[PDB]
């Protein structure tokens, strides 16, 4: 066994390397995709919240914004 | 320029500095944009 | 103590400042305000 | 050693104060001003 | 080292795959190179090509391979340059600019020989500088310029418009043999077409952009009828900001 | 040539929102992206 499994780790020796590569990929993969979502998220209502009602009243008077923001 | 309210002076008027906002994602006080823009223009940062 | 009074890079960093940096946010240095002139002096003048 | 050992101590502490100040677990870059411009009590304790 | 090498050759590591006879090839083109270097010293005249900005020794991106601008530079420019030399000297035209050379030799059929090929000489050295690899995106100055002439009621439609007038003057040259510049009159812009050994500076114009279309340029990659594919090509590799501050500076 | 052509086709419109749209949910954190363009539009680098 011990022959074997190292003649063809000595010959052969990316087939562990692919092997430990997908190993890791189905460990490590959906940890990842949410981090992804959860970014990309808070981009995406941080970037629509610009068209919002409350920044239509930053535009009209600012001081009532910054200062309800300050408080708030 | 025009006759808006910065942040700046809405804090100079109430005496916060820039300093006590330190939990509002506001860096820049002096530039005339919304909070949600402040949050989209730092966001690469964190 | 005599290398800050003259701000030395000045025009460069001035440079960087203006097309680099919000105007918001930037720290423009004058030359004229500078001890030369934000220059260096013509070369007997100056006591070395 | 022992300066070394103490002043990474509180380094440790401090910085897990600032960072998450709540002890919710997660790194937070937008702290309050009381936990950026506070001291530790744990120097006031070792005093004590 | 630098010195040392000869002028076509790369100078890298070994990789000790050299069997020693052409090992030794290599050692008896290098002693003909030193022999051919020591009479182009002699040879040498007045004028001379000029030094290129960048780098050749690939082709020119998404323009020329190497053979054919090589075939430009190394072999039909660097003949008018000799034809240039062995004719302004002894004339009273030794030793002086190459614009009192164009100038002072301008319609006239006695001195054609000196003036064609000072003016080609010129339209290369423009036609390199005009060419800039991976090519530019026209300045916003030039483009308001150009857009209060040529556009007619789009966005930077001088642009498309300007690279469309210069597809037409070139196709519209039938000889091929010549050059086609964008510039400027001093009141107005435009697309002239100069025929073989006529230069912008002989009808006192203030060059912009060179296109060559000598179809000695386009043959040995676009073939005979690839003009048009030539010419949309070049405007992806032609450089606009030079352009430009040549048409500030003619302005103020 | 690659950065002039992608300040072509964005042209106008907002970098941040380009980001949003051309990362779908489950594709890759904005911020990466948002960091590795900004690194090679200005201050050119390599894009990675």
């Amino acid at each position: 066994v011990e022959t074997f499994n190292r003649f063809f780790y000595r010959t052969m020796p990316m087939l562990n390397f692919y092997q430990n590569v997908l190993k890791h990929y189905s460990e490590t993969i959906q940890p990842l995709r949410q981090a992804a979502k959860s970014s990309t998220r808070g981009l995406a209502r941080a970037l629509e919240s610009e068209r919002s009602a409350a920044m239509e009243e930053f535009r009209r008077n600012s001081e009532r914004y910054w200062r309800n923001i300050i408080e708030g | 320029d025009t006759r808006r309210r910065t942040l700046e002076d809405v804090l100079k008027r109430l005496g916060k500095t820039t300093r006590d906002l330190g939990s509002i994602p506001i860096v820049n006080p002096r530039v005339d944009v919304g909070l949600p823009t402040h949050i989209k223009r730092n966001y690469q940062l964190h | 103590s005599w290398w800050e009074p003259l701000g030395y890079g000045w025009e460069q960093h001035n440079e960087e400042q203006k097309a680099l940096c919000d105007v918001t946010e930037q720290r423009l240095i004058d030359g004229s305000n500078l001890p030369f002139g934000g220059k260096l002096p013509p070369f007997g003048t100056s006591y070395g | 050693e022992g300066s070394l050992e103490y002043f990474e101590s509180q380094y440790r502490s401090a910085e897990r104060a600032v960072y998450d100040e709540e002890g919710r677990g997660v790194r937070n870059y937008w702290p309050s001003r009381d936990a950026v411009e506070g001291i530790a009590q744990e120097e006031e304790n070792d005093a004590q | 080292y630098h010195a040392y090498v000869p002028k076509g050759a790369s100078v890298q590591m070994g990789e000790t795959f050299m069997p020693s006879n052409i090992a030794t090839a290599v050692f008896r083109e290098t002693e003909a190179a030193a022999a051919r270097a020591d009479k182009t010293k002699e040879e040498t005249g007045f004028f001379s090509q000029p030094r290129l900005n960048y780098p050749v020794s690939s082709g020119i991106p998404a323009l020329f391979s190497k053979d054919q601008f090589d075939m430009q530079y190394s072999l039909f420019h660097r003949d008018v340059v000799e034809t240039l030399n062995r004719h302004t000297l002894g004339t009273p035209l030794e030793g002086h600019n190459l614009e009192t050379v164009i100038r002072k030799t301008s319609f006239d059929a006695t001195q054609a020989v000196a003036h064609t090929a000072a003016s080609e000489h010129f339209n290369y050295c423009f036609f390199y500088k005009s060419l800039r690899p991976w090519g530019t995106a026209p300045p916003p100055r030039l483009r308001e310029a150009l857009q209060l002439q040529y556009g007619t009621n789009g966005s930077a439609d001088a642009m498309d418009e300007v690279r469309r007038i210069v597809w037409v003057t070139a196709a519209s040259h039938q000889e091929r043999c010549g050059w086609v510049y964008l510039v400027w009159s001093g009141v107005h812009f435009d697309v002239v077409e100069f025929p073989h050994g006529s230069c912008p500076i002989a009808s006192d114009l203030i060059p912009l952009l060179a296109l060559n279309v000598h179809e000695s340029a386009y043959i040995l990659d676009y073939g005979t009828s690839g003009l048009k594919q030539y010419v949309e090509n070049y405007f992806k590799a032609c450089n606009w900001p030079l352009a430009e501050r040549y048409y500030l500076m003619a302005i103020g | 040539a690659l950065g002039r052509l992608f300040s072509e086709k964005l042209g106008d419109r907002d970098v941040h929102q380009w980001a949003v749209e051309s990362c779908a949910d489950g594709e890759a954190d904005v911020r990466q992206l948002l960091l590795s363009l900004h690194e090679w539009r200005e201050r050119g680098r390599p894009p990675s």
